[PDB]
């Protein structure tokens, strides 16, 4: 099971603050260390700080700006990272990892995509992408979904609730004015549609709005 | 509190005096010698303790004549103290 | 002896921008490095001790990092009061050694010089001599030229110029031009002027005064 | 309060000697080390030697010429540095710093500007610098003082005994024949002069001659 | 701080061919190095711990070698599922540091 | 074996001017370096022992400095009697080794 559960995303205004969480599961020894890693898009991993929930002591990376304050809660077995006075330079994916006090990171979290902007949260608009009536069929048929107009990142697009993942593409979002937009595609045998229902599942954690949309042929 | 307790008791007290004085005199002796690392008091005290306990990691050590001379006193007073307590607990058990 | 190298020697940075100084040792010294600050005509001021440990009194902007051979002094959003020389000093092995030093420089917006001409005093003339003083204060950048014209005719003899380092109140520069003449030399002329040529204006800023 | 008091300046003839002093204040422990640092104009800091007043032992920099002899006095809590046979290469600002025996230098001295020359000591001539009667007033008014003809360095120019320091410039001295010359400037609101007295204070420690001079408008 | 350099940044290789990543430390760290894997829009995945010790779940293709300052992550016959970023992380001296990362390309 | 490099091989200097010779070791030898002097058709003469410790008989002009790998022999105001070859020799690890030597020229 998932050993480290992190929030999907957190929208922060420039100058404000946010408190990320990291709920732990599985074996939670007293010699466990919880680490936090910062990763800006296109960049690599960056160690922020560490904390042992047992004692409560926390250490931080002195090579960078001290902006995070690590706290923990032994009751609910969750770790917290208080980010204060965030700018555009603090917009990144913040992972959390469990260390058994032996050096390596055995288990990582899914990461929390923190976006620092003054814009407002916008739910995604999902539209079906069925082939034109004059399009060739061929051995394989390609369908898709259109996730347009949402903020901020990210979105999780899956087909048939995960049961269909073979031959699936999800293109990176583009930035327009103040909204993101991407699309996904799936390729199944032409004999299995629409005999088998094909539905994409688009989730937007920044607003807790997961939506579905079946792909039916154009009448 | 006869003799086999006052001896070990005084040795423990004397040891602390040697550790403090030894760390002080070490810095005085080691400074002026290029390359010496035992040149500050707080870590000199740490050196004196790991010296008197005969541990001696290798992170700190004297390189001068008088510095090493001070070190020998710290060792001897260290071994004697930790040895006088051992002989103290032995006599305690013999007399039941 | 442990050598301490600081690169670069001069570090230019815009206001409100994070900056970082460098200090490298010829051999591993752990965390036994210390940072100092020295402004113009001042004494060294301890900023950071033992690599990262902060000092009471020093602003929160000053942070420290590094271990072994590489060390770094950082300033979060540099302001004008940080114009100084930054030295590093080790205390791992005898003897103690200092770094070459790094001079911080703040590049601000362009500022036009404020020219001010000053006639000699009644006390100075009594002694037997005259000095016409011209002040070029608070300008940027430091590239500037002064010109002295006596009664319209340019003068170059007896001109003493003096520039200050980057001012630590507004990140600007200032210049002192002093034209010293004999009392007898000063009495057989009338119009003294001080022209300043800067990039803030194609037209030279001129200040003039006439003897009575 | 000032923990390390040093003389302002000392004029020395080539081949002669001088004995700098460093009076200590505040907490004077038995584990204190007094250091001396040499700084030539335009150059950086240079460690000369160290001395512990308690024992009396002193060490010196072997990388340079042995010219200084460190002594101390436990009675008056002052440190001494005997410079012998000085040349032009020994003209610099000599600081003194207190070390608690833990490495760093907590407190520095004001420094003693030592000048090696055959010239004679000359008191500074201070003249007022009032604006011409045909000069524009503007929002701000600029005054100044003229410190001309003195030797050797340095001089301390302050306005209104230190109470007025905002908007004050003091230009470096120039060398003419065998005398130094500089000027200072102050900028105050034009409505506050001469309603508020503006006076510069010029001190010349090499001759113990501190003088004042009020800046009055030209009648 | 211990610097971890990974050269090259991008590593191109034909399918079914052995490949090797590089990780160099600014000072000797023994065998206290650890390799991770991060695919597109994914979280880091521990491949090798302590230079050469393998992890349960990771395919046999992934091997480890090196000691002191030079370390190497190797893949015996690379297949398409190995397209990811490979990072290295040391645990010899505080603080822990990561490598620049190397992107595998087939 | 410990290599001792002396740069430069020839050192020119005006009379009454301070001069400095250089001696670098391939590895740290503490302060176990020794300076010698050899004039034309003469035998080596010990100037400085253990980096900085002076020898009785040698003029005050000859001073010593350095530790670890870098060492320096200095002469305060060089006069004509100092025209010779200057060698450095270490005694930290067996065997003892000499420097390449530096010839002083006035």
């Amino acid at each position: 099971q998932v050993q480290l559960q992190q929030p999907g995303a957190e929208l922060v205004k420039p100058g404000a603050s946010v408190k990320l969480s990291c709920k732990a599961s599985g074996y939670t020894f007293t010699s466990d260390w919880i680490h936090w890693v910062k990763q800006r898009p296109g960049h690599g991993l960056e160690w922020i700080g560490e904390i042992i929930p047992s004692y409560g002591r926390a250490n931080y990376n002195e090579k960078i700006q001290k902006k995070a304050t690590l706290t923990a809660d032994k009751s609910s077995s969750t770790a917290f990272m208080q980010l204060s006075s965030l700018t555009s330079e603090d917009s990144a994916v913040y992972y959390c990892a469990r260390e058994r006090g032996d050096g390596y990171f055995a288990v990582w979290g899914a990461g929390t995509t923190v976006t620092v902007s003054s814009a407002k949260t916008t739910p995604p608009s999902v539209y079906p992408l069925a082939p034109g009536s004059a399009a060739q069929t061929n051995s394989m048929v390609t369908l898709g979904c259109l996730v347009k107009g949402y903020f901020p990142e990210p979105v999780t697009v899956t087909w048939n609730s995960g049961s269909l993942s073979s031959g699936v593409h999800t293109f990176p979002a583009v930035l327009q004015s103040d909204l993101y937009t991407l699309s996904s595609s799936v390729t199944v045998p032409s004999s299995s549609w629409p005999s088998e229902t094909v539905t994409c599942n688009v989730a937007h954690p920044a607003s807790s709005t997961k939506v579905d949309k079946k792909i039916v042929p154009r009448d | 509190s006869a003799l086999h307790w006052r001896a070990a008791g005084a040795a423990t007290v004397l040891l602390v005096i040697v550790l403090l004085a030894g760390s002080y005199l070490a810095v005085l002796a080691e400074r002026g010698a290029p390359g010496a690392q035992l040149i500050t008091y707080p870590r000199a005290l740490w050196w004196s303790v790991e010296t008197a306990t005969t541990v001696g990691y290798g992170d700190l050590y004297p390189v001068t004549l008088w510095g090493r001379l001070v070190a020998v006193v710290v060792m001897v007073a260290g071994i004697t103290s930790f040895g006088l307590v051992t002989a103290a607990l032995a006599t305690w058990f013999v007399g039941r | 002896d442990i050598l301490l190298t600081q690169s670069p020697a001069i570090l230019s940075v815009s206001p409100g921008e994070r900056v970082s100084f460098s200090c490298r040792a010829s051999q591993s010294i752990g965390t036994d490095i210390h940072w100092y600050q020295q402004r113009t005509n001042g004494s060294p001021r301890l900023l950071i001790k033992y690599a990262s440990e902060s000092i009471s009194g020093i602003p929160s902007r000053f942070s420290g990092s590094g271990s072994g051979t590489d060390f770094t002094l950082s300033i979060n959003s540099v302001e004008s009061e940080d114009i100084a020389n930054y030295y590093c000093q080790q205390s791992n092995r005898w003897p103690f050694t200092f770094g070459s030093g790094t001079k911080l420089e703040i590049k601000r917006a362009d500022a036009a010089p404020t020219v001010s001409i000053f006639p000699p005093s009644s006390e100075q003339l009594t002694s037997g001599g005259a000095s016409v003083v011209c002040f070029l204060n608070n300008f940027y950048p430091k590239d500037i030229n002064v010109k002295w014209k006596i009664d319209g005719s340019e003068r170059q003899n007896g001109v003493l110029n003096s520039w200050t380092d980057q001012d630590s109140k507004d990140s600007t520069y200032s210049m002192s031009s002093t034209l010293t003449l004999t009392k007898d030399e000063y009495e057989r002329h009338n119009s003294y002027t001080c022209e300043a040529t800067h990039k803030t204006s194609t037209s030279p800023i001129v200040k003039s005064f006439n003897r009575n």
